[PDB]
């Protein structure tokens, strides 16, 4: 249901 | 220190849309509204690494520490218990589902403290944790701790018949998810309401809020909105309390039953001591 967040919070 | 001002509102000395309501009954989310942007700079977003999702609310009460439920991290009986890899921290937020690029800030967590005597067998007594921050967080227009209550802040506001907000991304029924930020403003219940509303074992550590099914008005916290603040505003100095916790409740606005929180004053020994012992 989310955008995705920026991979680096991964 | 700078703790429940709002760089949106009190600092600029402009009102929110619901403000008056919570002031002029200190005798001067199902059913809420949405929020306005920077209304609640202190709400924080429990999310999920993977699969990426909304766990729960939680509140920035400093630049490095959250305060959420306990349960939203640690609840056995449905096989609950996260670590702090296991979850982001996601800090002025809005909008629920997209990424709010240059608006929020996410953050990622050291450690996460759990009360030792959180109730999890029973009653959710003692439902509270803190979780400390890889980094401080910046404030923002959008970013700003909630303050916690002293013992005569706790004393004058917590009465029955006061109105507390609570906010969240939460179920908008029982039975909807809002695009945004939602807030409905409840009363406080008077205790003896509160335990006859539940066969469960009402303690200290929590208060009841919500309208009388006769009151006609409605409005309460419901599933995802855990772990977010219940707040005051307090009318001595103008500051945003945080009094409570969303904790637990059966169903959601239903009538003669009403949202549990966790009691934050009663707690606050506990939130000190882990708070300048790591
Ligand atoms: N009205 C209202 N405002 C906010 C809400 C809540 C609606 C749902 C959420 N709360 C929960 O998922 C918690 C957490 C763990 C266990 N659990 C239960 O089994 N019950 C329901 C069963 S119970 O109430 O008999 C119970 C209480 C305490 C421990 C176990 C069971 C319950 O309420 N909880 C978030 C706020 N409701
Ligand atoms: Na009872
Ligand atoms: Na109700």
């Amino acid at each position: 249901d989310f955008e995705e967040i920026p991979e680096e919070y991964l | 220190a700078d703790c429940g001002l709002r760089p949106l509102f009190e600092k600029k000395s402009l009102e929110d849309k619901t403000e008056r309501e919570l002031l002029e009954s200190y005798i001067d989310i199902v059913e809420g509204s949405d929020a306005e942007i920077g209304m609640s700079p202190w709400q924080v977003m429990l999310f999920r690494k993977s699969p990426q999702e909304l766990l729960c609310g939680a509140s920035l009460i400093s630049d490095r520490w959250v305060l959420t439920a306990a349960h939203c991290l640690l609840y056995p009986p449905w096989d609950k218990n996260f670590t702090e890899n296991d979850l982001l921290v996601r800090i002025g937020k809005h909008s629920r589902t997209r990424y709010e690029r240059n608006i929020e800030k996410i953050s990622m967590l050291e450690k996460i403290y759990i009360h030792p005597r959180y109730n999890w067998r029973e009653n959710l007594d003692r439902d509270i944790a803190l979780m400390k921050l890889k980094k401080p967080v910046a404030f923002s227009d959008y970013i700003h701790p909630v303050c916690l209550p002293d013992r005569e802040t706790a004393a004058s506001l917590l009465q029955a018949g006061y109105k507390g907000r609570v906010t969240g991304w939460g179920n908008l029924k029982e039975t909807g998810q809002p695009s945004v930020l939602q807030v409905v403003n409840l009363p406080i219940v008077e205790r003896p309401v509160c335990k006859d509303s539940t066969r469960i074992r009402i303690t200290d550590n929590m208060f009841c809020a919500g309208y009388k099914p006769d009151e006609g008005k409605r409005g309460d916290a419901c599933e995802g909105d855990s772990g977010g603040p219940f707040v005051m505003k307090s009318p001595f100095n103008n500051r945003w309390y945080q009094m409570g916790i969303v904790s637990w409740g059966e169903g959601c606005d239903r009538d003669g039953k009403y949202g549990f929180y966790t009691h934050v004053f009663r707690l606050k020994k506990w939130i000190q001591k882990v708070i300048d012992q790591f």
